[PDB]
């Protein structure tokens, strides 16, 4: 999930918005 | 670990941030 | 004012900690 | 909604809980 | 300024990216 | 004052995420 | 780990405080 | 209210920072 | 309290150093 | 690193959130 | 201590409340 | 630059000064 995916590497603003609604 | 704990923390306020009037789902 | 964005800051910071494992889901609007 | 609701009076910890999955 | 401009009604991330180096 | 104080915190915060490797530049 | 984001964030949070009026420059790397 | 609220937030963040290896007491 | 002197104006942490133990 | 530090930034935020109008002595 | 406690191993909310006043 | 000194030991508020305009 979120924690592994951006918790291992910086996720950019572009892919947290991913996961927004 | 707790570095999760608080990597969590920054990950909401980002998203929060980030989704602005969208809203999001915070399921770890 | 920004007052509710700084609140909605701080909604989704207590809602981290409160939930847990649980998560949560923060609305749009 | 959270906002409404906890905005201007301060929600206590379980009325945040609602909110939880 | 930031200030001026961002405390008084939201900044989008775009209006923000404006600060950055 | 204190509105413009809390406020700054969080700007700060988000210009943080938005800037990246860039950094940025604050003034009040 | 992303230790050095999550510094980073508490680094810019501590200048806010610290520099007050001044305001700060931040510029890693 | 929630102001305040806000504003105790903020408060701790500062003690926290200020106070370093001695801690603070925060009471409302 | 700490509320009354820094919630209705800006205190330097100079003087939220007082709150220190 | 400053994991300690950093722990404790967040340790308070909790504390301040959990124990509300009781406040709380942060003794690092 | 709390750091000693809890900066080790995640503290809950209800666990942090032991160092409440 | 301030990465590397603060973030591999605790920077003291006066060390955090320096990056103050
Ligand atoms: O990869 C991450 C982790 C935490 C916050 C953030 O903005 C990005
Ligand atoms: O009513 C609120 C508003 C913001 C944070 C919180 O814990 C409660
Ligand atoms: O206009 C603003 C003010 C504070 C934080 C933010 O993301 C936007
Ligand atoms: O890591 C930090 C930086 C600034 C204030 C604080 O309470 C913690
Ligand atoms: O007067 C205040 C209120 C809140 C945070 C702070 O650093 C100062
Ligand atoms: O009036 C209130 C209600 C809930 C929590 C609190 O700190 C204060
Ligand atoms: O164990 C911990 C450490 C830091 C913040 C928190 O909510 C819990
Ligand atoms: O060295 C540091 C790193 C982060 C916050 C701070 O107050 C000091
Ligand atoms: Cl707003
Ligand atoms: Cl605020
Ligand atoms: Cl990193
Ligand atoms: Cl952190
Ligand atoms: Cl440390
Ligand atoms: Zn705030
Ligand atoms: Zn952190």
């Amino acid at each position: 999930g979120i924690v592994e995916q951006c918790c291992t590497s910086i996720c950019s603003l572009y892919q947290l918005e991913n996961y927004c609604n | 670990f707790v570095n999760q704990h608080l990597c969590g923390s920054h990950l909401v306020e980002a998203l929060y941030l980030v989704c602005g009037e969208r809203g999001f789902f915070y399921t770890p």
